RNA sequence: GCAUGGCAAGUCUAACCGGAGUAUCCGGGGAGGCACAGGGAAACCGACAUGGCCGCAGGGCUUGCCCGAGGGCCGCCGUC
RNA sequence: UAUGCCAGCUGGUGGAUUGCUCGGCUCAGGCGCUGAUGAAGGACGUGCCAAGCUGCGAUAAGCCAUGGGGAGCCGCACGGAGGCGAAGAACCAUGGAUUUCCGAAUGAGAAUCUCUAACAAUUGCUUCGCGCAAUGAGGAACCCCGAGAACUGAAACAUCUCAGUAUCGGGAGGAACAGAAAACGCAAUGUGAUGUCGUUAGUAACCGCGAGUGAACGCGAUACAGCCCAAACCGAAGCCCUCACGGGCAAUGUGGUGUCAGGGCUACCUCUCAUCAGCCGACCGUCUCGACGAAGUCUCUUGGAACAGAGCGUGAUACAGGGUGACAACCCCGUACUCGAGACCAGUACGACGUGCGGUAGUGCCAGAGUAGCGGGGGUUGGAUAUCCCUCGCGAAUAACGCAGGCAUCGACUGCGAAGGCUAAACACAACCUGAGACCGAUAGUGAACAAGUAGUGUGAACGAACGCUGCAAAGUACCCUCAGAAGGGAGGCGAAAUAGAGCAUGAAAUCAGUUGGCGAUCGAGCGACAGGGCAUACAAGGUCCCUCGACGAAUGAC
């Protein structure tokens, strides 16, 4: 049995005094009315802040952490093996609608890895070289200067 | 129309010529064999035998056939009025069986015999 | 108010074992299992690899998911496994239904609870 | 497991391996959910007239004549819910969504599971079906699909000692209630499901309470009508092989 | 929010298309959405698959003593 | 025990209840215009007897043809009389005839009638004559173009919101509208007419930056389709009317060419399969309608009736639904199967006829002005500087030019040619056809299952109900008595039932008559709950209960 089901007979249906569930006054105003007066409580403060840059001047980077690449190197049997060598672009999903691919250095790198992407973070590099590996910057990556 | 309301509606409102089918009856064994049909639209000439009513068992000549009310009058199948007069007790051709045919009509008999049309 | 007739039997069986046998893990799991689905365990390999040890059956009073790496050769016992998990697991160990664990070890001994 | 194939005479004729699916654990709860969904999905939207009861300029005289403040016209109350001829407070609505969503995985699982329940002589006996056989589902040669006369499927069914189930569904129930008035006066027990492979048995379909299906699209309903698992089924040599990949 | 159920680092398809037993139903359709990294107005940069301590359940042992997921207290890391 | 209280019994009143469904409600597929050739609508007529409804129109519930249909028929509507049908009626389909008056209403006037040949009025062509034509009004909503609130929200209220909503004016079609970039601007080596659907996104943008408001590109789909002028260069090679003669239009340019794969011109190359004009002209599918269509009406019992129970038997590519004196696959309609017709798709697709596409070089020959653009003031929008529009003023270039890419200017880059024109299909609605339903089931569902937009109300705009059910069959009550009596009553008849007898299935409560039990003319008022007594009670569905004694005997506990 549901709560609604049990209301027949209660008269008030759980609203207390029958003088309650009337109009919007029982709500302190229609919609967000009073967000600054009576019900200012729990409403982010009023005003403007900052600015935005035109939507089409904005570049969206497709990112991935070493840990993800590394945790599945073996499993990526359909990807070069050497002295492994993986081009990130082919790994990351959404790597099409993205203005470029960027490797981030979160986690561990337990294999010697040869990584090819458009951009890397310090941590990703250090980590990938520290495991006897190399990071190769794509031709698009040739945008550092 | 699988819906009861429409089914009944179409029966009760069928134009005159579409009522003929409502006054059909089953044909004795001999007759089905002779013409190749299971039933026929009863005519005021045919002889028939009552198979269900209180008059079940009785046989008689078809005196009248109403298409509006989808009913027939069979000789001697009557009711005793108060004044002593005897009037016909309407019957449903569904509780009747034709034992004899009146074939004075080339057309009816033409239809009866053919194997592509039914009478 | 559990809907699954299977999960419902498993719990019943877990109880039957905990009581008869000397187990305490089984009754413990029985209870967690009776608790809200949201409270049940969802553990990836990455965790199991971190706290399990050979010859000590891992018991997950929930489901096991295949995120991360498992190298240790351990026996994991869960309500269920993502196909990925049960795959990665049988590659270095053995994935086992709790119903089978209850049978190969009704005293619930040398077992580790992971969540 | 093993599957005993039958020729059109009812005599053993080899045997095939009962595909894995018939080994899926029977989950009547998921089955039921899929049958429920199927049935709701074919229900039609309805609703009373948006303006029903609102077609008038009736108004309230207010206080002053010892009458309750009710809108009136020509001295007859109108529009309000508590007034005869008034609007229906909260009526059925066209707008309402009477459909049910079900995860493909969740649904396909229910089909295999319904499938599996078909292979259990006990379940099928519990569901209510009448038959004196031990193996189930009944698998038959592909020549079944060429039958053309109903009467022939009958002999084949009497030979397989499964005909008693059609005897069961050869009784109609004139329901209780007004469904009657809306063309639902009758209802009958569901008997045997014939699942072929190329087309649905035109020879079996008219059988008392029998339902015909095809291996590629047979669903959770024909497999477990009313959400009840364990329907007495008869596949075709080929059907049985197609089913397996579902 | 919650109870239940499916799948799980993923998950769900929308319109729509084919099939059919033709509104049901079987198959296809992942466009796209939310989740998988955050910080910053922006430029821009970009994290602990566990380093320490308590310790509930549970387990272990030679019956207080170990191991202690979850939990708790810190460290450390990304960014302004 | 008057008046009377409480409960019940018999009869009534009343019409709930249950059952029933000729109506509603909603969804879906199909289809979709009518009208000066006088529509829709209204008025008045039209029948043997005819008030209402329906049809019809002085040829008046109808006339003619062809097909279908069939032995019956003369509407709803079952009376009386009479008639029609084998000279093939009824009925159904298509086509034709007739078709009063008012009505856009059109000779003029008028509350449906009148006065003395009429496209009235406004237009096009024009033989300048109403000679030939057009318009006008209607329609369920849908569509396009204009005019445009307030309650309300903001807890007041002005900008904002309700909302370009309600409502008003003008008008199209079966669909409208839009539409082959002076586009987009995931900026690109990219996309490639338009609607619509999904998403993008409650994102960007607006906003007393409050409340609120709110796209697009792109993407996935549906359906797909691309062309014609103006001009240059030609210069009457042209068009319309008429059978013809003949007349009219046209140098203020009919016609050819041509239209950003720019074109024209000159010299060349090659070729046509583009396009445009006209001819032919469907399949399939889908909607509807129709033909044909298997198998019991066997036995016994109950019953008014078998469609019930028991027994015996049958069909099924047909066990959808309905009817029939009760629960019917096999009694009848139908249903599956097969087949036929009409409509839409569509004057479309396909096919064919004619035309001729395209390329190179040269050439500043051509290419839409109160425009592009700026300014003043408004409106509108998400459009912010960067929406779309109105109005007042100002105002350019000529492809070697010009516009756009979300502020202005200059340059570059990329895109693209405004100020001429057309355009199939996919999308909206639901008047019309058909089908469907976990919708309602007669105080519900439409206001309307009934005489329903009826009766009735209002000067008018307008407002606006209630009413379903005899029976298997009318067998709808003969005859007799009574009575002022076709009333009513009595007796009697029919039927299973008249307590089914006419607003007639069932027949609740309030309530009324008569009557039974209890109480009762010395007595006090929430009408009772729980105890305990009197009186009353057919069975059934409850069967217990009373007294002696005795056993057991908590707390309590004596004389
Ligand atoms: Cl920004
Ligand atoms: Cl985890
Ligand atoms: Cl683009
Ligand atoms: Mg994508
Ligand atoms: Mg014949
Ligand atoms: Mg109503
Ligand atoms: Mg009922
Ligand atoms: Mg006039
Ligand atoms: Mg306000
Ligand atoms: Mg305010
Ligand atoms: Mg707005
Ligand atoms: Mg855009
Ligand atoms: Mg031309
Ligand atoms: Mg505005
Ligand atoms: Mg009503
Ligand atoms: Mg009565
Ligand atoms: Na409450
Ligand atoms: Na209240
Ligand atoms: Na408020
Ligand atoms: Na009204
Ligand atoms: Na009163
Ligand atoms: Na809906
Ligand atoms: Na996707
Ligand atoms: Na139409
Ligand atoms: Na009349
Ligand atoms: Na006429
Ligand atoms: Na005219
Ligand atoms: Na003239
Ligand atoms: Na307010
Ligand atoms: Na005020
Ligand atoms: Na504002
Ligand atoms: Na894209
Ligand atoms: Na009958
Ligand atoms: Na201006
Ligand atoms: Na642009
Ligand atoms: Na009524």
């Amino acid at each position: 049995t549901s709560k609604k089901k049990r209301q027949r007979g209660s008269r008030t249906h759980g609203g207390g005094s029958h003088k309650n569930r009337r109009g919007a006054g029982h709500r302190g105003g229609r919609g967000d009315a009073g967000r600054d007066k009576h019900e200012f409580h729990n409403h982010e403060p009023l005003g403007k802040s900052g600015f935005k840059r035109p939507q089409k001047v904005q570049e969206e980077a497709a990112t991935i952490d070493v840990r993800e690449i590394d945790e599945n190197v073996t499993l990526l049997a359909a990807d070069d093996v050497a002295e492994f060598r993986v081009d990130v672009r082919d790994v990351v999903e959404e790597a099409d609608d993205a203005d470029y691919v960027k490797v981030l250095g979160a986690g561990q790198v337990r294999h010697e890895l040869t990584l090819i992407a458009d951009d890397f973070s310090e941590g990703a590099r250090e980590k990938v070289e520290g495991a006897g590996g190399s990071v190769e910057l794509t031709d698009l990556g040739e945008e550092r200067q | 129309s699988k819906q009861p309301d429409k089914q009944r509606k179409s029966q009760r409102r069928a134009p005159l010529h579409e009522r003929h089918k409502q006054v059909r009856a089953t044909l004795s064994a001999d007759l089905r064999e002779e013409y190749g049909q299971r039933n026929v639209r009863v005519n005021a000439g045919d002889t028939v035998e009552v198979l269900r009513g209180d008059f079940a068992g009785e046989e008689g000549e078809v005196i009248n056939v109403d298409l509006d009310k989808a009913v027939i009058h069979v000789e001697d199948v009557t009711l005793e009025k108060t004044d002593g007069e005897e009037v016909p007790r309407p019957l449903d051709t569904s509780n009747v069986r034709v034992t004899d045919l009146d074939l004075e009509d080339e057309k009816r008999e033409a239809r009866l015999e053919s194997e592509d049309d039914s009478a | 108010s559990k809907t699954n007739p299977r999960l419902s039997s498993l719990i019943a069986d877990l109880k039957s074992a905990a009581r008869s046998s000397g187990g305490a893990v089984w009754g413990d799991v029985a209870e967690r299992l009776e608790k809200p689905r949201r409270t049940h365990a969802e553990v990836n390999l990455g965790r199991i690899e971190r706290y399990a040890q050979e010859d000590e059956t891992v018991v997950v009073p929930g489901k096991v998911l295949g995120s991360g790496v498992l190298q240790k050769d351990v026996t994991v016992a869960a309500v269920d496994f993502s196909g990925t998990a049960e795959t990665k697991i049988d590659q270095v160990g053995e994935a086992v239904s709790l119903e089978q664990a209850i049978e190969n070890n009704p005293e619930g001994s040398h077992v580790r609870v992971i969540r | 497991m093993q599957a005993t194939i039958y020729d059109l005479d009812g005599n053993t004729d080899g045997e095939v391996d009962l595909p894995d699916v018939f080994e899926t654990p029977v989950r009547s709860d998921l089955i039921g959910k899929a049958v429920r969904a199927a049935q709701a999905n074919r229900k039609q939207d309805y609703g009373s007239d948006e303006y029903a009861g609102l077609r008038t300029p009736a108004e309230s005289f207010g206080s002053g004549r010892g009458q309750a403040h009710v809108p009136k016209l020509d001295g007859r109350a109108r529009r309000v819910p508590q007034a005869v001829k008034g609007r229906s407070a909260h009526p059925p609505k066209t707008e309402k969504d009477r459909s049910l969503d079900l995860n493909d995985k969740e649904r396909q699982l229910a089909v295999r599971s319904a499938l599996a329940a078909t292979a259990d002589a006990d379940l099928v006996a519990d569901r209510g079906h009448e038959f004196d056989r031990d193996e189930v589902p009944v698998v038959v040669s592909d020549d079944f699909e060429d039958l053309v006369k109903t009467q022939e499927v009958v002999s084949l069914l009497e030979a397989l000692d499964v005909h008693a189930d059609i005897d069961r569904a050869d009784e109609t129930k004139i329901k209780a209630g007004q469904g009657s008035a809306r063309g639902r006066k009758y209802r009958r027990p569901a008997s045997i499901l014939f699942v072929t492979s190329d087309e649905p048995s035109t020879a079996a379909r008219n059988l008392a309470g029998a339902d015909v299906a095809t291996a590629s699209e047979v669903n959770t309903e024909d497999l477990a009508p009313g959400g009840a698992p364990g329907r007495l089924t008869v596949f075709t040599e080929s059907a049985l092989a197609e089913v397996a990949e579902r």
